[PDB]
RNA sequence: GAAACUGCGAAUGGCUCAUUAAAUCAGUUAUCGUUUAUUUGAUAGUUUACAUGGUAUAACUGUGGUAAUUCUAGA
């Protein structure tokens, strides 16, 4: 449970919105940033 | 509060290492110390300490701005590699040499050059004369 | 030669052999107490170092390497959707066993299984192969900086997949037998050192199916 | 003085090196090399006082003895290398490289070059002579002796030399409507195409050059050095192209620029 | 050796210092601006004087002479930046038509009078050698400073000086502390 | 790594203007009239060898001379 797990399921949850909300994954996350 | 700016940032490979000028703006402060700043560089380029170098610091006429030139090298072993030997000094990465005066340092390089030889043999000859 | 540079000379740049600093050289990343880039971070490791190595390497192939890979690397969800182009391109530069760009391209991979380690073990394999390519490759092109980086890349990937790797050790060890029985002395020294840090941290049960297969292995170099 | 020289005032140095006046008292003196004295960059001046890349002698013999900096695709230590006209200059952990030629103004430039440009040079065919046991060889501008020239190489024609095996590639012919470069003299850097040929015999041939902006100018032929035809240079060229340009125009394009 | 730095003298005894409408005249001028003595009249009018002969020099060459344009237009430039010349009158005969007072004029001790910061030329003197005069955001202690037209908006109290808004000066804190005492 | 042999440098640098009136020097020529350490590039199958001597010594050990010197004698 080191603290870059930890960012890592927020990351994969936070994948998991984007797939569940939904190419589109891809463009999105491109518009994060 | 103060700021800290780098400008015309190079990023020297051969010497690993980045130059820049430093610009710091320090209102209502005589000025910063030397190693506030290499701190403060450290912080910000994700460096070690003991790898920032900072020097040529002129604060204007009128006060309130410094100017001056940094180097941040990529790890320690290349800042003291390539540091000049009173900037490592300084930082107290190094300690100063201790060697004597040039004055006397010459004198003794002349009396040696009169002297031919290791010189026990002279010295036994002279202690056997008198 | 056995009277070695024990007593040091007052020169500041001195003459190094390529064996030698193969000799004093050690595998051993945890002993290295300096601050490390990606110790301090604000999305994931990955893009800490691959800015900083953006800054200090300037090498043609890292570059190539950068700008292909720099839009898929700004967020960690970014990195973990897209892991599998870029572990093809980390592993693609690797290859050529250019100097002036492996030392960036070895952290990230290392920094890359930082990131998602857990998924790196679909890419284990790979990564594994890719080093001992590049080892032996440097056999050829001597120089101890390479060796420096690579076993240290491979350490790291052997620090942060310890829980998995201490598993299926005798897996891992399978795939560093041409390493550990190469003919050369100082490959097999410093491979043996890498993987000695799991020996070290296997439950005793583990252990011993490990040193069961080794004792059957053992029935050059 | 009763043997050669081996110290060089500030002052008495060339002046295309843009050497500050009062910073010191001495100037690096170029050692014996491929290139005369007056006609050469050394590499401290190019590596400290025009890339930036060291601040004083002493960081430029740091980087020299790292074995970093190649001339002509070999290794050079010295400080005081004579670096000159069309050398190549690979600085591979910068992965730079730069060909040293003159700008409009008459001093050598900092132009970066691709590798595959850096893989040959130009050299002016200075003689052309039979050595010992019967043997052609060639001399060119920088001092490079090639054996087995092809025959119809002349004295003052082009030789495009690799730097990898030191062997001619390709050579140009000093004929009219070729393209040229000034190497001497007040129209130092200019570029332009032969016009004609004024021969002298027992004298110093001149040249009239013709530039791009049609304006013509005449030189003496050992400062002419053929590069290529018109339109068609063998080398990137720098900058403007060595076209010259009125101080009143270079006013009017520094004011629009800025 | 090290090789020699250029020096120059900036002003010349004038031809006749002992004609009484010089004497006058240079009264007058003082007077005016708070001039400390006569050396800075004569600088002044040693600059004058090299530039109106410059411009006689280029007036003497043929119009459209390469030199004539690019050096008279560089001069004419130079003088309307530094606003003694006015933006309608670019031309060298009005270069020649200049006097002293309009560069006695340009001086920060007048401009710093003029702007109402001071209540006498000698109290712009005073203010300004006592670092509470800033251009911009720097501060200039020297009354002969020539103010260009962009820096003529500029002039203000310093930040650091007690009028500019820093703390009272030594006499004022003084003062404070022996009255609560 | 002291000492010494060997190689290189000490002919550069710094100072002064005594002599010097077609001399120096300035500009401009020539070496088809010659030397050139060094740097740079070429260049030598044709000359007991698993490698020859003291035809030799320094430093060093030891014995000494002179009031004295960057003096040196014998072994
Ligand atoms: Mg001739
Ligand atoms: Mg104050
Ligand atoms: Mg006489
Ligand atoms: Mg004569
Ligand atoms: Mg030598
Ligand atoms: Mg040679
Ligand atoms: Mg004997």
């Amino acid at each position: 449970e080191n603290p870059a797990d930890k960012r890592r399921r927020l990351a994969k949850q936070y994948l998991e919105n984007l797939k569940s909300e939904a190419d589109i994954i891809a463009s999105r996350l491109k518009e994060d940033v | 509060a103060v700021t800290i700016r780098t400008r015309k940032v190079i990023s020297n490979p051969l010497l690993a290492r980045k130059q820049f000028v430093v610009d710091v703006l320090h209102p209502n402060r005589a000025n910063v110390s030397k190693d506030e700043l290499r701190e403060k560089l450290a912080e910000v380029y994700k460096a070690e300490k003991d790898a920032v170098s900072v020097f040529g610091f002129r604060t204007q006429f009128g006060g309130g701005k410094s100017v001056g030139f940094g180097l941040v090298y990529n790890s320690v072993a290349e800042a003291k590699k390539f540091e000049p030997t009173y900037r490592l000094v300084r930082y107290g990465l190094a300690e100063k040499v201790e060697k004597a005066s040039r004055q006397q340092r010459k004198q003794k390089k002349n009396r040696d050059k009169k002297i031919f030889g290791t010189g026990k043999r002279l010295a036994k000859k002279v202690a056997r004369r008198n | 030669a056995k009277q070695r540079q024990t007593t040091k000379s007052s020169k500041r740049y001195r003459y190094s052999s390529f064996k030698a600093r193969i000799d004093d050289l050690k595998i051993e990343p945890a002993r290295n107490l300096e601050k490390r880039v990606h110790d301090y971070v604000e999305s994931s490791h990955f893009l800490a170092s691959f800015d900083q190595w953006k800054e200090i390497n300037l090498s043609a192939k890292f570059t190539e390497f950068a700008a292909e890979i720099e839009h898929d690397v700004q967020t960690l969800p970014q990195i973990l959707y897209h892991d599998k182009k870029i572990f093809n391109s980390l592993v693609s530069f690797i290859n050529f066993h250019d100097e002036f760009s492996l030392q960036p391209l070895l952290d990230l991979l290392a920094q890359f299984c930082h990131d998602l380690g857990p998924d790196f073990l679909k890419f284990y394999e790979e990564a594994i192969k890719t080093l001992i390519n590049l080892l032996d490759a440097a056999i050829e092109f001597e120089s101890s900086n390479v060796f420096e980086w690579g076993f240290n890349c491979l350490a790291y990937i052997f620090k942060y997949l310890s829980k998995f790797l201490v598993k299926k050790l005798v897996l891992t060890c399978d795939l560093l037998i041409p390493l550990l029985s190469h003919s050369k002395e100082y490959l097999s020294r410093f491979s043996a050192e890498a993987l000695s840090f799991l020996v070290r941290k296997c439950p005793v049960s583990n252990l011993r199916e490990f040193v069961r297969s080794v004792f059957e292995k053992l029935e050059t170099n | 003085a009763r043997g050669p020289k081996k110290h060089l005032k500030r002052l008495a140095a060339p002046h295309h090196w843009l050497l500050d006046k009062l910073s010191g008292c001495y100037a690096p003196r170029p050692s014996a090399g491929p290139h005369k004295l007056r006609e050469s960059l050394p590499l401290i001046v190019f590596l400290r006082n025009r890339l930036k890349y060291a601040l004083n002698g002493r960081e430029v013999k740091a980087i020299l003895m790292q074995r970093h900096v190649k001339v002509d695709g070999k290794v050079r230590t010295d400080t005081t290398y004579p670096a000159g006209f069309m050398d190549v200059i690979t600085l591979d952990a910068t992965n730079e490289n730069f060909r040293l030629v003159y700008d409009v103004k008459g001093r050598f430039a900092v132009h970066r070059i691709t590798d595959e440009e850096a893989s040959y040079k130009l050299g002016k065919v200075k003689k052309v002579q039979l050595g010992k046991k019967g043997v052609p060889y060639v001399v060119t501008h920088d001092g490079r002796t090639i054996r087995y020239p092809d025959p119809n190489i002349k004295v003052n024609d082009t030789v495009k030399i690799d730097l990898a095996s030191g062997k001619i590639t390709d050579f140009i012919k000093f004929d009219a409507g070729k393209l040229v470069y000034v190497t001497g003299g007040r129209n130092l850097g200019r570029i332009g195409t032969i016009v004609h040929k004024e021969r002298h015999d027992g004298g110093f041939d001149l040249v009239h050059i013709k530039d791009s902006l049609d304006n013509t100018f005449v030189t003496r032929l050992n400062n002419v050095f053929v590069i290529g035809e018109q339109g068609k240079p063998y080398i990137s060229l720098p900058k403007g192209k060595g076209i010259k340009l009125s101080i009143a125009e270079e006013r009017d394009r520094r004011r629009a620029q800025q | 050796p090290r090789a020699p730095r250029t020096y120059s003298k900036t002003y010349s005894t004038p031809k006749r210092p002992y004609e009484s409408s010089r004497l006058d005249a240079e009264l007058k001028l003082a007077g005016e601006f708070g001039l400390k003595n006569k050396k800075e009249i004569y600088r002044i009018s040693f600059q004058l004087s090299k530039i109106r002969r410059a411009a006689r020099d280029l007036l003497t060459r043929d119009e459209k002479d390469p030199k004539r344009l690019f050096e008279g237009n560089a001069l004419i430039r130079r003088l309307v930046r530094v606003g003694v010349l006015s933006e309608d009158k670019k031309k060298l005969d009005y270069v020649l038509a200049l006097k002293v007072e309009d560069f006695l004029e340009r001086r920060l001790q007048t401009q710093v009078y003029k702007l109402g910061l001071a209540k006498s030329v000698h109290h712009a003197r005073v203010l300004i050698t006592q670092r509470h005069i800033a251009v911009g955001k720097q501060i200039v202690n020297i009354p002969s400073f020539m103010v260009r037209l962009d820096s003529e908006k500029h002039i203000d109290f310093a930040p650091t000086s007690p009028f500019g808004g820093a703390r009272p000066g030594r006499v004022a804190r003084r003062n404070a502390a022996r009255k609560a005492e």
